[PDB]
């Protein structure tokens, strides 16, 4: 737990969820309480990474998969370059990309494809922040899914 | 006494020997997918046109964009076939590619011309260059009619008339 905190009451405790609630408010639990919060009882959760590399013999390398709209998606081969590949492995913390591959030679695609024509200056933080055609509507074939490798 | 079936045209190239590949089937002209395409796959098409051998193969619709429906997809060819029809194909109308990715060839007989004097690759007052088999060369000064000068200017488009410069 991060040391820096604002002393504020713990509203609820002992939250128990069924299978597949849309939101926490569907999970039954104990009644609301305004009790003072001990530092240990506060919860910090770290969701998984937004982007992940799949089907690569090395764990760090593979096809580029992005969690968008609740589902994992890939990136098309259009206008893909080495400088674009710098951003993706900057997220992972891996070393700079040694080479970029295209036309799904690395593996056949999966999931609904989200991004296309990705245009990254090379110093941008995230591909989501990068300017590119968003929210699908890319109609790229799954044989056009992209993949890269980067230094460990 | 038959006009035979199917024709092979090279469009948008500036010459008969270089152009985006278009194949005639039925009453429509269609393009070839760029996937599984290489210079070995381009030897047959350059031979059937009579131009000769291929020096490059272009993909990703760099040469141009084709509007016609794709006739053949995923061609693997030995490179010694008389016509593209003997090369292996997935099947007629098996369009899995798209107009975003298109295939073209550059044969050997395609030629181009330009004048370059200095600090400017295109300048209509300078030495003449010819382009054969991907190489740049000039023509001899000896035995050139003034009419030949005129056609040079007309081809590039500097003026209706030109005069030989000995210097
Ligand atoms: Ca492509
Ligand atoms: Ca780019
Ligand atoms: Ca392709
Ligand atoms: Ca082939
Ligand atoms: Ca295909």
């Amino acid at each position: 737990s991060l040391d820096k905190a604002m002393s504020i009451p713990m509203w609820v405790d002992n939250v128990q969820c069924p299978k597949g609630p849309d939101t926490l408010w569907q999970c039954p639990s104990s009644p609301w309480e305004k009790r003072l919060a001990s530092p240990s009882e506060e919860t910090w959760i770290t969701c998984d990474n937004k982007i992940r590399l799949q089907e690569g013999p090395t764990s760090c390398s593979g096809r580029v998969e992005i969690w968008h709209g609740g589902s994992w998606g890939t990136v098309c081969d259009d206008s893909w370059d080495l400088d674009d590949a710098q951003v993706v492995c900057q997220q992972l913390g891996c070393g700079p990309a040694l080479k970029a591959f295209k036309e799904a030679e690395f593996g056949q695609g999966t999931g609904p494809i989200w991004l296309n024509e990705v245009k990254c200056k090379g110093n941008e933080s995230s591909l989501w922040d990068c300017p590119a055609r968003r929210w699908g509507h890319s109609e790229c074939g799954h044989k056009e899914d992209a993949a890269v490798n980067c230094t460990d | 006494a038959c006009i035979e079936s199917g024709q092979l045209r090279l469009v948008n190239g500036g010459g008969r020997c270089a152009g985006r590949v278009e194949i005639y089937h039925e009453g429509s002209w269609g393009t070839i997918c760029d996937d599984s395409w290489d210079l070995s796959d381009a030897h047959v098409v350059c031979r059937q046109l009579g131009c000769g051998e291929a020096i490059n193969a272009t993909g990703s619709a760099h040469f141009g964009e084709g509007t016609g429906p794709i006739w053949l997809d995923e061609m693997k060819c030995n490179g010694k076939e008389s016509r593209i029809w003997q090369c292996h194909s997935h099947g007629w109308g098996q369009q899995n590619c798209r107009h975003k990715e298109d295939a073209g060839v550059i044969c050997s007989e395609f030629m181009s011309l330009r004048l370059t004097s200095e600090a400017s690759r295109e300048a209509c007052a300078g030495r003449l260059e010819v382009f054969y088999n991907g190489a740049w060369g000039t023509v001899g000064k000896s035995s050139m009619s003034e009419t030949t000068v005129g056609v040079v200017c007309r081809q590039l488009g500097c003026a209706d008339k030109g005069k030989i410069n000995p210097a």
